[PDB]
């Protein structure tokens, strides 16, 4: 007895297609783009993937921004709960806020 | 402007368009090396200045990130910050310093 209004709609002549990418092969986009990030940097997006260490990458980055690495190699612990710390609020304020 | 390491671009007419001829450099034929992120040398640790610690089977030397051009690691080419305490993963390694050759001269 509860019509929708999808029905209507298909009814009268209006149709949605589907999108040809699915939800997971989306995913798997994704999925291979953290992965090369983690594991290679940059260099996947610039032609081989070239495996380097996460703590080197990182103080490649910091000496992208100017700053030099012994910083990023005496606060690695104190770097890492920050990051540890920034990711948990992000999950909390998506958990809550819905706008 | 292209995929890769930006070198130059070539523009070319087309009818109602453009055509970019991008030129861009690639990387190659990889090659795997040990590496660390510091030097322990007399409770101090070196940094390099610009570059990466790699190692093949016995030895340590200073490289290039885009290409393989290995050096001897020298006070030149690297920096001290701090003691051996305080870096994950140093490495005891003797660094060469110029002055001393020619003081035993
Ligand atoms: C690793 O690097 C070292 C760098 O010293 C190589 O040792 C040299 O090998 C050549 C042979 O091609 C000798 O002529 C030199 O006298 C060696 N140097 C020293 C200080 O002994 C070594 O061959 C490289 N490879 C391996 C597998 O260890
Ligand atoms: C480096 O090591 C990995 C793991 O052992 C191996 O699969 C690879 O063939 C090696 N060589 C290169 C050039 O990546
Ligand atoms: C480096 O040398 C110091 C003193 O010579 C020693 O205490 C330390 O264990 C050495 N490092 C490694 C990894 O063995």
């Amino acid at each position: 007895a509860a019509r929708d209004l999808i029905c209507a709609q298909k009814f009268n002549g209006l149709t949605v297609l589907p999108p040809l990418l699915t939800d997971e092969m989306i995913a798997q986009y994704t999925s291979a783009l953290l992965a090369g990030t983690i594991t290679s940097g940059w260099t996947f997006g610039a032609g081989a993937a070239l495996q380097i260490p996460f703590a080197m990458q990182m103080a490649y980055r910091f000496n992208g921004i100017g700053v030099t690495q012994n910083v990023l190699y005496e606060n690695q612990k104190l770097i890492a709960n920050q990051f540890n710390s920034a990711i948990g609020k992000i999950q909390d304020s998506l958990s809550s806020t819905a706008s | 402007c292209g995929k890769g390491y930006h070198l130059m671009s070539f523009p070319q007419s087309a009818p109602h368009g453009v055509v970019f001829l991008h030129v861009t450099y690639v990387p190659a034929q990889e090659k795997n090396f040990t590496t660390a992120p510091a030097i322990c040398h007399d409770g101090k640790a070196h940094f390099p200045r610009e570059g990466v610690f790699v190692s093949n089977g016995t030895h340590w030397f200073v490289t290039q990130r885009n290409f393989y051009e290995p050096q001897i690691i020298t006070t030149d080419n690297t920096f001290v910050s701090g003691n051996c305490d305080v870096v994950i993963g140093i490495v005891n390694n003797t660094v060469y310093d110029p002055l001393q050759p020619e003081l035993d001269s």
